[PDB]
C-alpha cells in the first residue's frame, strides 16, 4: 500500500517506530551514524499513512517518508 | 475646472449637501430647550458641519455633479494637498515606523536570545531609537549606498 | 473450542469466531401450500435470466412510460393542456 | 468529618512571574523559539489541569479565577448603574416610559459618531440600549439617580473585595483539596444561603421597597412626589396606607394567619394591565416561596452530623437490573474532576438560560418590558446565544474529562462505561433521527417552496394546503388557556398570556403579549429547532463519546482532546478529535439559535406585537405574514431578511447608523472566518516563509519565527470570526429593525 | 407529432437511459477478468 | 530463523461486558488482528473499542478489530503496566501471521536479523524530478 | 437482559430484549426476510405484495391527483411503476453483489451452533427468484389495493 522510505540522513534515536502505531517499521544495525542503526519499513502493507513516524524525525527535513499510495483496507484502517 | 468637475466654492449641490444636513440638525434641535447640554451640542455639530463645507469650499476641492469633493491625486500643483503632501507626509512616518523597527531588530540581533526582546519589548533601547527614525530619509539612503540596507545572502 | 470457559478463538471454527451466524436465517422447510408454490414457480420461471429481466425491465417500463405521456391527455398534467390562457404582454412592450 | 482545610502562604505575590511570560507550563517557560508560543500562552492559560498534575493547586486556581470573573461582573454591574446614574435618562423615562427610549450611553463629539446620540426621548440624546436595566429599576424601585450612583460604589467596593479574596485564596490563605471536595456543605449552603437566602432577601426588598413604589409609579405618580424607599421602613403608617397588612406586623406570619397577607403577597398570576409586566405581588410571594423551598433543600446532605444523604449513599443506592452497578463511582469523578463540574453546570446553566428565554418573553416580569419590544427581543436572543455557547462548551468539558480524567482503573464508573460499549448504537439512531428531521422539517420547506413556485400553492404544507397542525402543542395551549378553574383555582388568570383563550393586555400604544396561534409553520419550525438540537447532540455527543478511541483511531486519547489529525492516512483523519467536534458544533448551534432567534422575531412581530389603537384594532409590525410565507425559505429571505432588513441598511445618516455598520462588518468577519476555515495552514507558512526571505533580505528578520497558525488554531480563529460574524449581523439587523419601528 | 416528441424523448431519455447508463455503469465496476 | 511464531493457543479472554466497537464484518470475510497478553494480576485495562475490560490474571485473549487497535492496546499495556505483548493476524482460511515483534524484540532495539528495505541511500532532496521518471512504474523514490 | 450477542462480547452487537427475545426475534424469523430453507420466490412474493399495498397506501390520498377523481387509479399506477422500479434495483443488486454460480454468502450458522444450510437466497438464482416474486406480488398489492379502494370505498378514510 503506502511506499515508507528510510532515508540515510538516519540518528537512529527510534522514535519513528516507538510512535508507528501499526509495526510498520523496526530498527536495524547500520553503519552510518554513531548510534549503528537505521530504521527500516518491511511491513509497509500495514502503513496507514498517519506520519507519526515523520512528525518524530528529528533531521533537516525528514529520513523517514511516507508516499501515500494505493489504499487497501488496512491502509484506510477499516475494521468492516 | 478639471475632470468636469465644479470647484466647491461654486458648486449648486455642495451648498444643497450644506442645507440639507443644517435643517435635518435643526429637526434634531427643536426637541429639546435652546440652553441645555443637548441643544448646545447640536449647535456645535451645526456650526462644526458649516466650517466643515466652508473649508472644503476653500481649499479648492472640486465637486462632482454628485456634490462631493473627489480628491485629484494625478500631480496637479493646485491638487498636491488632495494626495501628494499627505503622501510625503505619511511616507515620512511609514519609514519612520520601519527604520526604528529594523534598527531594533538589527539591536537585538546580537542577543543570546533575541526573540525575548520582541516580545519584552527594550523600552531603553528603542526609545534610544525611536528618535533615530526621524533620519530615515538619508540614513537609510545611506544604508542603500554602503550596502547595509539590504542584506548579504551569506 | 469455542465454547469453554470464556474462550471465542476456536482456530478451526472460525465462523463462530469471526460471528459468522445466520443470526434469524431459520432453515426450517417451506411453509406454503405445495400447489401454489408450483404455480408461483410455473409462473415466474420467465424471470429467472437476471440479465433477461434486466432488458425486460429497462425496456418495457421506458415503452410504457413514453406510451402514458404521449397517450395522456391534458386533463392529468396541465404541461400537455397547454396555456389555455392570453399571454401577457412583457415588460417594456415584449422586451 | 466537614473542615476548612487551608493552608497559608502558598504563593508568593510578586511580579517576578509577570516578568517571565508562559511560566505556567513547562515548554512555554523557556522562551519564543515561534510565534505559536505566544498562541500557546493564551491558549493554555487557563488550562490548569495541563500546568499541573495535583487536584489542589488547580482547585485553588479556579477558586481564585471564579473571584476574579466575580470581580469582573461587579465593575461591570457598577458600570452599568453608574451609566444610568449619570449618562442615562432614566430619570425621565420613569414619567414616559412608553414612549421614551431607555437609554444610558452617550458618545463624544468627535468625528461625527454625535450622530449616535439620538432623539431617544425625555431630553435626552443617546443611544436606546436594549438590556432593560431601567425596567429592573422600575421594578426595583430605584426613583432615583442618586440610588444609582450608590449601587455602582458598592458595585465597585464589592468588585475590589472579590479581587483581593481571590488574592487571599490564592496567595495567603489557599484552600487545599478536602475543602473543595466536601461537595455536601457546598451544596448545602449554595442551595441554602446563596439561593434560599437571596431570594429570601430579594423578596425583602420586593416586598418593602419594589411594591410600594410601584403601587405609585403605576399609579400616576411622580417619582419626585414618591416617598423614599427607607421611609417605608422608618414609617410603617405610609407602607400600610397602600397595604394594610402591614399593621399587623408578623403576628400574621407566625400565627400561620397568612390568608391576611394577600394585600401584598398574591397568587393573581398574569400580567400587571398598567405596564405588561407581572404582578409584584406575585413575585414577592414566589421568591419567599422560593426562599423556603431551597432553604430546606440545602438541609439535604450531610456535612458533620448525624443527619443528612451522604451523595455516595444516593447515588450507590441506585443500581439498575441490566444497567450494572449503576452510579456507584459519579461522587469520584465528579470530586476529583473540575472538567465533569464543569461539563454538567455548563449545560444546565445553559439550557437553564434558554429557559430564562423562553420564560422572559411570554411572562414578562418587568414592568415595560413587553412593551420595549427592543429590549424583550434582544434579551431572548442574547439568553439564546448564551445557553448554545454553555451547551456546546458542556460538550467540550465532557471530551476534556473524557480525554484526561477519565480512569476506569482508580476512578471508575459503570453507567459511563455502558455508554462507551454501544455508543455506535447512540450516535447511529441519532445520525438517523438527524436525517429523518433534516427531511420532514426543512424538505417540507423545499416542498412549500417548490409547489409555490409551479404555482401549486394547494399542494403545499400550510394551514390551507396541507393541515399539519400543532395538535399536541395546540392542546397543551388550550388546557393552560383553561387551566385557571378545576386544576389550578386560586389563580384568578392563566398564569400566561401566550394561549389562544387568554387576552390582550394594552400598555399605551402597544400589545405586549397577548396569545400566540400556532399553526402549521410553527410545527415546521419547531421540528427545525428539534432537527437543528438533534444534529448539533450528534456533533458533540460524538466527539465526548469518541474522544478516547474509535475504530479508526483506537489510541485517540493519547493524541489528546485538542489536536488537528493523526495525518492523511486511513483516506484522512482530518478533525477526529472532540476539540473539532465541539468546532462543528459551534457552527450548528449557530444555525440553530439563528433560525430560533429568526422565528421568535417573526412570530412576534407578526402574530404577538404590533399597536392596538383605541378602539381595539391591533395591527402587528409585519401584518401577520408568519403562517403563509414562514412555510417556505423565500419567505424568509423575502418577507423576513430582505424586507426587515430594510431599517439597518436605511439607517444610515440616522442614530441607527452603527447598527447597519456592525451589519457590514459582521458581514465581513464572518466571510473572512472563511478565510480559516477553507483554507489550511500549509498554504500560509509558505507564504510566510516567502515574504520571511522579503524581510531576511532587509535585516528585518525577526527572531521570533514567523509560523502561520497551527491547524486547531485556524479552526478556532475561523469558528469564532464565523460566530462572531453572523450573531453580530443577527444583533444589528434586530436591533435596528425593532429600535426602528419599535 | 412534433408536439408529441416530448412526449416520447423526454420519458426516453431520462428515464430509460440512466436505466440503461446506470445499470451498465454497475455491472461494468462489478465486473472481473 | 532464530525466533518461532508463537501460535496463541485457546486462551481466556478478558471480562468484558460486550460494546458495539467490536468485530464487524470485515472478520468474517478478512483478518481480525487477535492480540494475546499475559498478565500478573486481574487488573482493569480501558479497551481501543470502547468501554472498560478486567484482563484475567495469567494470559488474555482479544479478537478486537485491527492492527492499530491491537497496538495501542499493547503499547498501552508496555506502557503503563509493564507487561509482555505479542499479536497476530487471523485470515478467515484460518491462517494465523505473527506480526508484532517478528524478532522476539520490540521495533526499537536495532537487534541483527533483519534486513533492511524501504531504504533509499541518499538525502531525500536528490530524489530525481518526475520528469526524468515519466511514464514509468516507478514514480520519485525507487528511483 | 443486555448480554452481548451470543454472549460474544467482542462481537458489535447485543441480544437486548429489543434484538434477542421470544417475541421479537420470533416475529423477525417468522417472515419472508428471514425464511432461508424456503425457496426465495415464494419469500418475494411475500414481500412484494405487503410493500404493494403500503406504497398504494400513500399515493392515491397523497398525491398530486388525490382530490380528483383520477386518485385511486393514477395512484395506483405510480405505486405500480414506484415497484417496477423497486423491482429495477433489486435486481441490478443481484447482478451486482453476486455473479451467477457462487455459493451462498449468508452465514450457514445460527446462534445455537448450529452447522444449518446457507440462505440460498443470496446466490444469483435465488436473487433473481426472489425479485420476479417480489415484481409479481407487487403488481398483485398495487391491483389489489385498487380493487378494494374501488369496490370498497365505504369502510375506509377519505377525508
Ligand atoms: C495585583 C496583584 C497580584 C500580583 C502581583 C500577583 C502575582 C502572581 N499571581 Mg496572583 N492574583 C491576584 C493578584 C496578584 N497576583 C488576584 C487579584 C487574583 C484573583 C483573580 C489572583 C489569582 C491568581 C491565580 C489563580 C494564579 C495567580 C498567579 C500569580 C503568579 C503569576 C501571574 C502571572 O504571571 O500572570 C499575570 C496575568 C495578568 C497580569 C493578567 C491576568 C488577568 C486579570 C486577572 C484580569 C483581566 C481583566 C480584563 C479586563 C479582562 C479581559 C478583557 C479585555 C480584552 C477588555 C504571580 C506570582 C498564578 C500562580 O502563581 O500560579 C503558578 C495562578 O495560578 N494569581
Ligand atoms: C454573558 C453573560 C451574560 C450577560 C452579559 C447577561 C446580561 C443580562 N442578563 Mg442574563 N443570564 C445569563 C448570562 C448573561 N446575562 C445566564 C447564564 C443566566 C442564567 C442564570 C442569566 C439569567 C438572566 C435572568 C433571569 C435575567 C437576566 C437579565 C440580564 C440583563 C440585566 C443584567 C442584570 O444583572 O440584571 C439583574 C439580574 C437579574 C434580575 C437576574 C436575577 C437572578 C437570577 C434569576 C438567578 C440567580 C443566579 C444564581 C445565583 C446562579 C445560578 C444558580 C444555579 C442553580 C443555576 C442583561 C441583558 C435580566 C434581564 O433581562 O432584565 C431585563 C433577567 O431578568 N439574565
Ligand atoms: C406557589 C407559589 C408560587 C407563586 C405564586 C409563584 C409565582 C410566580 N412564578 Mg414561581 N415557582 C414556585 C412557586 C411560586 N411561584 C416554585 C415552588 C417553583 C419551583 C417549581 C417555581 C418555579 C417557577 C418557574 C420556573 C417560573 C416561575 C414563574 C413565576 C411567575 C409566573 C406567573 C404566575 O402566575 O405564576 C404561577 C406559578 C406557578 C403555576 C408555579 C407553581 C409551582 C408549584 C407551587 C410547585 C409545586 C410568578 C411570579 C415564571 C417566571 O418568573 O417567569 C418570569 C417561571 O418561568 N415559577
Ligand atoms: C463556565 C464556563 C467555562 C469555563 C470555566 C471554561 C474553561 C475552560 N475551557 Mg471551555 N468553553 C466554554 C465555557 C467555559 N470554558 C464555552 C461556553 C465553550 C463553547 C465555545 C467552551 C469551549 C471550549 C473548548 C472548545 C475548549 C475549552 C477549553 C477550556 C480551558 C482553557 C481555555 C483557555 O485557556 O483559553 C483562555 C482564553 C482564551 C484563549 C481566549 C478566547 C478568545 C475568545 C474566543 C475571544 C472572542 C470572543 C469574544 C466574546 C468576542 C469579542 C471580540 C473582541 C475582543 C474584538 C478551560 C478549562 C480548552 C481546553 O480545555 O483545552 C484543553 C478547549 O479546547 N472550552
Ligand atoms: C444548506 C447547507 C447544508 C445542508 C443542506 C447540509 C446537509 C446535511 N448536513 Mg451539513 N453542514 C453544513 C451545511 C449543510 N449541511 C455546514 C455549512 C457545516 C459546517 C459546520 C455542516 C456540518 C455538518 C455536520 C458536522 C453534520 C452535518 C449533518 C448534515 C445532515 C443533516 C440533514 C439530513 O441528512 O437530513 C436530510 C437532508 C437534508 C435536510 C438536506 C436537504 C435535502 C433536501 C431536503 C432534499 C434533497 C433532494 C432529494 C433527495 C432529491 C434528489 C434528486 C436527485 C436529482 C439527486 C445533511 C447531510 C449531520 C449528519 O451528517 O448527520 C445527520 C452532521 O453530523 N453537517
Ligand atoms: C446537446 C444538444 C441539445 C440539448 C441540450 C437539447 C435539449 C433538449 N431537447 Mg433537444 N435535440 C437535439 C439537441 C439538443 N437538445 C438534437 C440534435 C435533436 C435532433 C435529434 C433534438 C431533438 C429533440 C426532440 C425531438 C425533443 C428534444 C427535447 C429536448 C429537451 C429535453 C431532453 C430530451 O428529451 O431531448 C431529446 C433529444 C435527443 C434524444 C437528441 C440527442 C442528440 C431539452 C430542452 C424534447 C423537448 O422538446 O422538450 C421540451 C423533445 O421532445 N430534443
Ligand atoms: C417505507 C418503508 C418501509 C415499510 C413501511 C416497510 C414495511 C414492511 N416491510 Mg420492508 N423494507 C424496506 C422499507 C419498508 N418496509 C426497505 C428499505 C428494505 C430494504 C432493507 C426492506 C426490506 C424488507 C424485508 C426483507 C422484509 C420487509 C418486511 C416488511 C414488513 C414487516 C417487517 C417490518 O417492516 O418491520 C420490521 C422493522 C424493522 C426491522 C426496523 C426496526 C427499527 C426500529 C426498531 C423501528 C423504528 C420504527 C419507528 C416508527 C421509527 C412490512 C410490510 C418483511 C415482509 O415483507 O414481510 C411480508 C420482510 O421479510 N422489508
Ligand atoms: C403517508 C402515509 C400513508 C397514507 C396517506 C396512507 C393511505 C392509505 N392507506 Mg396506508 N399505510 C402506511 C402509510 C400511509 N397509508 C404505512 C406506513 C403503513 C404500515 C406499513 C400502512 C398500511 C396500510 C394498510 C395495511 C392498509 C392501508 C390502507 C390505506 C388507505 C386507507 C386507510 C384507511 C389509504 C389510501 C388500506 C387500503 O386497503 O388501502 C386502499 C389498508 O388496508 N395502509
Ligand atoms: C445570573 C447572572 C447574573 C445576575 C445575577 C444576580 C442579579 C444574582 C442575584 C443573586 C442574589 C440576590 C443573591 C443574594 C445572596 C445573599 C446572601 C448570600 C445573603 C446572606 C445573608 C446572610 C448570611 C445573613 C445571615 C443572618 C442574618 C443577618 C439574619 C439572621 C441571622 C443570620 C446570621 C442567619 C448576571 C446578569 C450579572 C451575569 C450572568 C450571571
Ligand atoms: C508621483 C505619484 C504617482 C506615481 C508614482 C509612481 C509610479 C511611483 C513608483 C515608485 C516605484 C516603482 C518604487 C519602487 C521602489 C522599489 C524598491 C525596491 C524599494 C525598496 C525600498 C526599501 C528596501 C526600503 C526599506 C525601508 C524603508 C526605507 C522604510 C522603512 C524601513 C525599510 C527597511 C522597510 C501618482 C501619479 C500615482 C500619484 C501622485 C504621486
Ligand atoms: C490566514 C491564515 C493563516 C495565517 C494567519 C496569520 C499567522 C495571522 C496574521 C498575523 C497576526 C495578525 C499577528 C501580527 C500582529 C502581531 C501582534 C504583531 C504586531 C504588529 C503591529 C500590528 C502592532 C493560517 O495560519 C491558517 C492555518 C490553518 C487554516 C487556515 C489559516 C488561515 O486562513
Amino acid at each position: 500500500s503506502h511506499s515508507v522510505k528510510i532515508y540515510d540522513t538516519c540518528i537512529g534515536c527510534t522514535q519513528c517506530v516507538r510512535a508507528c502505531p501499526t509495526d510498520v517499521l523496526e530498527m536495524i544495525p547500520w553503519d552510518g551514524c554513531k548510534a549503528k542503526q537505521i530504521a527500516s519499513a518491511p511491513r509497509t502493507e500495514d502503513c496507514v499513512g498517519c506520519k507519526r513516524c515523520e512528525s518524530a524525525c528529528p533531521t533537516d527535513f525528514l529520513s523517514v517518508r511516507v508516499y501515500l499510495w494505493h489504499e487497501t483496507t488496512r491502509s484506510m484502517g477499516l475494521a468492516y | 475646472d478639471i475632470s468636469g468637475l465644479t470647484p466647491c466654492k461654486d458648486s449648486k449641490q455642495f451648498a444643497k449637501r450644506e442645507k440639507q444636513q443644517i435643517k435635518k440638525l435643526e429637526s434634531s434641535l427643536k426637541l429639546y430647550a435652546p440652553e441645555s447640554a443637548p441643544a448646545l451640542a447640536l449647535n456645535a455639530q451645526i456650526e462644526k458641519t458649516k466650517r466643515r463645507f466652508d473649508n472644503y469650499g476653500k481649499y479648492g476641492l472640486l465637486c462632482g455633479s454628485d456634490g462631493l469633493p473627489h480628491l485629484i491625486v494625478n500631480g496637479d500643483q493646485r491638487h498636491w494637498g488632495e494626495f501628494i503632501t499627505p503622501g510625503i507626509l505619511f511616507l515620512y512616518i511609514a519609514g519612520w515606523i520601519g527604520w526604528v523597527g529594523r534598527s531594533y531588530l538589527i539591536a537585538i540581533s546580537g542577543e543570546k536570545k533575541p526573540a525575548m526582546k520582541e516580545i519584552i519589548i527594550d523600552v531603553p533601547l528603542a526609545s534610544r531609537i525611536i528618535f533615530r527614525g526621524f533620519i530615515w530619509p538619508v540614513a537609510a539612503y545611506r544604508e542603500f549606498l554602503n550596502g547595509d540596507l539590504i542584506a548579504k545572502d551569506v | 473450542k469455542y465454547g469453554d470457559k470464556s474462550v471465542y478463538f476456536d482456530l478451526e471454527d472460525l465462523g463462530n469466531t469471526t460471528g459468522q451466524w445466520d443470526v434469524y436465517g431459520s432453515d426450517a422447510p417451506s411453509p406454503y401450500n405445495p400447489l401454489q408454490s408450483k404455480f408461483f414457480e410455473t409462473f415466474a420461471a420467465p424471470f429467472t435470466k437476471r440479465g433477461l429481466l434486466l432488458k425486460f425491465l429497462i425496456l418495457g417500463g421506458g415503452s410504457l412510460l413514453t406510451y402514458v405521456s404521449a397517450n395522456s391527455t391534458g386533463d392529468v398534467l396541465p404541461i400537455k393542456r397547454g396555456p389555455q390562457e392570453p399571454p401577457k404582454l412583457g415588460p417594456r412592450g415584449k422586451l | 468529618e466537614v473542615k476548612i482545610l487551608v493552608d497559608r502562604d502558598p504563593i508568593k505575590t510578586s511580579f517576578e512571574e509577570w516578568a517571565k511570560p508562559g511560566h505556567f507550563s513547562r515548554t512555554i517557560a523557556k522562551g519564543p523559539d515561534t510565534t505559536t508560543w505566544i498562541w500557546n500562552l493564551h491558549a493554555d492559560a487557563h488550562d490548569f489541569d495541563s500546568h499541573t498534575s495535583d487536584l489542589e493547586e488547580i482547585s485553588r486556581k479556579v477558586f481564585s479565577a471564579h473571584f476574579g470573573q466575580l470581580s469582573i461582573i461587579f465593575l461591570w454591574l457598577s458600570g452599568m448603574y453608574f451609566h444610568g446614574a449619570r449618562f442615562s435618562n432614566y430619570e425621565a423615562w420613569l414619567s414616559d416610559p412608553t414612549h421614551i427610549g431607555p437609554s444610558a450611553q452617550v458618545v463624544w463629539p468627535i468625528v461625527g459618531q454625535e450622530i449616535l446620540n439620538g432623539d431617544v426621548g425625555g431630553g435626552f440624546r443617546g443611544i436606546q440600549i436594549t438590556s432593560g436595566f431601567f425596567q429592573i429599576w422600575r421594578a426595583s424601585g430605584i426613583t432615583s439617580e442618586l440610588q444609582l450612583y450608590c449601587t455602582a460604589i458598592g458595585a465597585l467596593v464589592f468588585a475590589a473585595l472579590m479581587l483581593f479574596a481571590g488574592w487571599f485564596h490564592y496567595h495567603k490563605a489557599a484552600p487545599k483539596l478536602a475543602w473543595f471536595q466536601d461537595v455536601e456543605s457546598m451544596l448545602n449552603h449554595h442551595l441554602a444561603g446563596l439561593l434560599g437566602l437571596g431570594s429570601l432577601s430579594w423578596a425583602g426588598h420586593q416586598v418593602h421597597v419594589s411594591l410600594p413604589i410601584n403601587q405609585f409609579l403605576n399609579a400616576g405618580v411622580d417619582p419626585k412626589e414618591i416617598p423614599l424607599p427607607h421611609e417605608f421602613i422608618l414609617n410603617r403608617d405610609l407602607l400600610a396606607q397602600l397595604y394594610p397588612s402591614f399593621a399587623e406586623g408578623a403576628t400574621p406570619f407566625f400565627t400561620l394567619n397568612w390568608s391576611k397577607y394577600s394585600e401584598f403577597l398574591t397568587f393573581r398570576g398574569g400580567l400587571d394591565p398598567v405596564t405588561g409586566g407581572l404582578w409584584l405581588t406575585d413575585i414577592a410571594h414566589h421568591h419567599l416561596a422560593i426562599a423556603i423551598l431551597f432553604l430546606i433543600a440545602g438541609h439535604m446532605y450531610r456535612t458533620n452530623w448525624g443527619i443528612g444523604h451522604g451523595i455516595k449513599d444516593i447515588l450507590e443506592a441506585h443500581k439498575g437490573p441490566f444497567t450494572g452497578q449503576g452510579h456507584k463511582g459519579l461522587y469520584e469523578i465528579l470530586t476529583t474532576s473540575w472538567h465533569a463540574q464543569l461539563s454538567l453546570n455548563l449545560a444546565m446553566l445553559g439550557s437553564l438560560t434558554i429557559i430564562v428565554a423562553h420564560h422572559m418573553y411570554s411572562m414578562p416580569p418587568y414592568p415595560y418590558l413587553a412593551t420595549d419590544y427592543a429590549t424583550q427581543l434582544s434579551l431572548f436572543t442574547h439568553h439564546m446565544w448564551i445557553g448554545g455557547f454553555l451547551i456546546v462548551g458542556a460538550a467540550a468539558h465532557a471530551a476534556i474529562f473524557m480525554v484526561r480524567d477519565y480512569d476506569p482503573t482508580n476512578r471508575y464508573n459503570d453507567l459511563l462505561d455502558r455508554v462507551l460499549r454501544h455508543r455506535d448504537a447512540i450516535i447511529s439512531h441519532l445520525n438517523w433521527v438527524c436525517i429523518f428531521l433534516g427531511f420532514h422539517s426543512f424538505g417540507l420547506y423545499i416542498h412549500n417552496d417548490t409547489m409555490s413556485a409551479l404555482g401549486r400553492p394547494q399542494d403545499m404544507f400550510s394551514d390551507t394546503a396541507i393541515q399539519l397542525q400543532p395538535v399536541f402543542a395546540q392542546w397543551i395551549q388550550n388546557t393552560h388557556a383553561l387551566a385557571p378553574g378545576v386544576t389550578a383555582p386560586g389563580e384568578t388568570a392563566s398564569t400566561s398570556l401566550t394561549w389562544g383563550g387568554g387576552e390582550l393586555v394594552a400598555v399605551g400604544g402597544k400589545v405586549a403579549l397577548l396569545p400566540i396561534p400556532l399553526g402549521t409553520a410553527d410545527f415546521l419550525v419547531h421540528h427545525i429547532h428539534a432537527f437543528t438540537i438533534h444534529v448539533t447532540v450528534l456533533i458533540l455527543l460524538k466527539g465526548v463519546l469518541f474522544a478516547r478511541s474509535s475504530r479508526l483511531i483506537p489510541d485517540k486519547a493519547n493524541l489528546g482532546f485538542r489536536f488537528p489529525c493523526d495525518g492523511p492516512g486511513r483516506g484522512g483523519t482530518c478533525q477526529v478529535s472532540a476539540w473539532d467536534h465541539v468546532f462543528l458544533g459551534l457552527f450548528w448551534m449557530y444555525n440553530a439559535i439563528s433560525v430560533v432567534i429568526f422565528h421568535f422575531s417573526w412570530k412576534m412581530q407578526s402574530d404577538v406585537w404590533g399597536s392596538i389603537s383605541d378602539q381595539g384594532v391591533v395591527t402587528h409590525i409585519t401584518g401577520g405574514n408568519f403562517a403563509q410565507s414562514s412555510i417556505t425559505i423565500n419567505g424568509w429571505l423575502r418577507d423576513f431578511l430582505w424586507a426587515q432588513a430594510s431599517q439597518v441598511i436605511q439607517s444610515y445618516g440616522s442614530s441607527l447608523s452603527a447598527y447597519g455598520l456592525f451589519f457590514l462588518g459582521a458581514h465581513f468577519v464572518w466571510a473572512f472566518s472563511l478565510m480559516f476555515l477553507f483554507s489550511g495552514r500549509g498554504y500560509w507558512q509558505e507564504l510566510i516563509e516567502s515574504i520571511v526571505w522579503a524581510h531576511n533580505k532587509l535585516k528585518v528578520a525577526p527572531a521570533t519565527q514567523p509560523r502561520a497558525l497551527s491547524i486547531i488554531q485556524g479552526r478556532a480563529v475561523g469558528v469564532t470570526h464565523y460566530l462572531l460574524g453572523g450573531i453580530a449581523t443577527t444583533w444589528a439587523f434586530f436591533l435596528a429593525r425593532i429600535i426602528a419601528v419599535g | 407529432t412534433f408536439n408529441n416528441l416530448p412526449s416520447i424523448f423526454v420519458p426516453l431519455v431520462g428515464l430509460v437511459f440512466p436505466a440503461i447508463a446506470m445499470a451498465s455503469l454497475f455491472l461494468h465496476i462489478q465486473k472481473n477478468k | 530463523g532464530f525466533t518461532p511464531p508463537q501460535l496463541d493457543p485457546n486462551t481466556p479472554s478478558p471480562i468484558f461486558a460486550g460494546s458495539t466497537g467490536g468485530l464487524l464484518r470485515k472478520a468474517q470475510v478478512e483478518e481480525f488482528y487477535v492480540i494475546t497478553w499475559n498478565s500478573p494480576k486481574e487488573q482493569i485495562f480501558e479497551m481501543p473499542t470502547g468501554g472498560a475490560a478486567i484482563m484475567r490474571e495469567g494470559p488474555n485473549l482479544l479478537k478486537l478489530a485491527r492492527k492499530e487497535q491491537c497496538l495501542a492496546l499493547g503499547t498501552r499495556l508496555r506502557s503503563k503496566y509493564k507487561i509482555t505483548y505479542q499479536f497476530y493476524r487471523v485470515f478467515p482460511n484460518g491462517e494465523v501471521q505473527y506480526l508484532h515483534p517478528k524478532d522476539g524484540v520490540y521495533p526499537e532495539k536495532a537487534n541483527p536479523g533483519r534486513e533492511g528495505v524501504g531504504l533509499n541511500m541518499r538525502s531525500i532532496g536528490k530524489n530525481v524530478s518526475p520528469i526524468e521518471v515519466k511514464f514509468t512504474g516507478k514514480q520519485s523514490y525507487d528511483l | 437482559v443486555v448480554q452481548p450477542i451470543n454472549g460474544d462480547p467482542f462481537i458489535g452487537s447485543l441480544e437486548t430484549p429489543v434484538t434477542s427475545s421470544p417475541l421479537i426475534a420470533w416475529y423477525l424469523s417468522n417472515l419472508p426476510g428471514y425464511r432461508t430453507a424456503v425457496n426465495p420466490l415464494l419469500r418475494g412474493v411475500e414481500v412484494g405484495l405487503a410493500h404493494g399495498f403500503f406504497l398504494v397506501g400513500p399515493f392515491v390520498k397523497a398525491g398530486p391527483l388525490r382530490n380528483t377523481a383520477y386518485a385511486g387509479s393514477a395512484g395506483s399506477l405510480a405505486a405500480a411503476g414506484l415497484v417496477v422500479i423497486l423491482s429495477m434495483c433489486l435486481t441490478i443488486y443481484g447482478i451486482s453483489s453476486f455473479k451467477e454460480g457462487e455459493p451462498s454468502i449468508a452465514p450457514s450458522l445460527t446462534l445455537t451452533g448450529r452447522k444449518k444450510q446457507p440462505d440460498q437466497l443470496q446466490t444469483a438464482d435465488g436473487w433473481a427468484k426472489f425479485t420476479g416474486g417480489f415484481f409479481f406480488g407487487g403488481i398483485s398489492g398495487v391491483t389489489w389495493a385498487y380493487f378494494l379502494l374501488y369496490v370498497l370505498d365505504l369502510p375506509y378514510f377519505v377525508k
